[PDB]
Formats: structure tokens, sequence, C-alpha cells
């Protein structure tokens, strides 16, 4: 694949059909399985990194709780609150040491995030 | 501070306090029911 000049999962997902099908050695089953692996790696990629800050996962989950800004959100994710659900799992303790969360404000995120999920 | 401070509580109640999640509210629970308490009495 390198030498017939790709180099990034990007090219390998969009480039058109008949170009992947004029390498030697794949017929038209393998380039849709290579391109199905190539769209789901680029969205998990996407997704893991979206998890792991606040680019969309947490910043939709873990800051459906109203009060939650994007930058809020990130430092939740950076402690594994990710979800929606693992912020309405935490005490306030388990909160207290994030910079620019009250203990007020950690306790109405938390019951927030319990009455969506466990009360809605 | 007392067992019969803690029965007039209802679950609702013990939810809203702070360092409260669902875990520590079962405990809470299955403590009073062995000791024959519930909630809201």
């Amino acid at each position: 694949l390198v030498e017939e000049g790709f180099s990034t999962l990007e090219e390998l997902a969009y480039v058109p059909m008949k170009e992947l099908l004029e390498i030697e050695g794949l017929d038209e089953p393998t380039v849709e399985a290579l391109r199905e692996r190539a769209k789901n790696a680029l969205a998990t990629i996407a997704q893991a990194q979206e998890e792991s800050l606040g680019d969309n996962k947490p910043a939709d989950d873990l800051l459906n709780l109203e009060g939650v800004d994007r930058d809020l959100a990130f430092k939740l994710a950076a402690r594994g609150v990710c979800t929606l659900e693992d912020l309405a799992e935490q005490g306030i303790d388990d909160l207290a040491d994030i910079e620019g969360l009250t203990d007020e404000k950690a306790g109405a995120l938390i019951m927030a995030a319990r009455n969506i999920c466990w009360f809605g | 501070h007392y067992i019969g401070d803690l029965v007039q509580r209802t679950e609702v109640e013990l939810l809203k306090t702070p360092n409260l999640g669902k875990k520590s509210l079962t405990e809470i629970k299955d403590v009073l029911a062995s000791r024959g308490l519930s909630l809201g009495m």
C-alpha cells in the first residue's frame, strides 16, 4: 500500500475504488473490506480523542448536565468522567480537585446528571 | 448525628447531599434494613 503511494488512512477511506483496484492482488471484496476498516479506524480514532478530551463525545455526553462548559467537560474527561452516567455516579469528594468547580457547583451538576440519567 | 435523624430523611433528600452517590445510598439502606429500620419514618 505504501509502495503504491498510500500514506494516510483518509486516502485509503476516500480514494476512488478504481485506483485501489489497480494495485496487484486487490479484488473488489478486499478493497471494500479495506475501505470499511479504514473508515472504522478513522471513526474510532475520532471517538477516542473526543472522549479523552472534550471535542464531541464528552462535549455532548458529559456536557449534558446544565452548567458544563467545554473546558469543564474536558477536565471531567481527563479524570475518566466521559459520559453523563459517569458524572451521575460521582461524589462531590471525587470532583473537589477540579480547578473552577466549587462543592456547590459539583453537587448541582451531579444532581442534574442524576435527574436526567435516573429520573428522565 | 443520630440514627433517629437519618430515619426521618427520605431517599430523595439523601441523594441531594454533597458527596452522596447511588452506591453509598444502597449501603445506608442495606444497613438500616439489617436493623429493621427504613428511610422516611
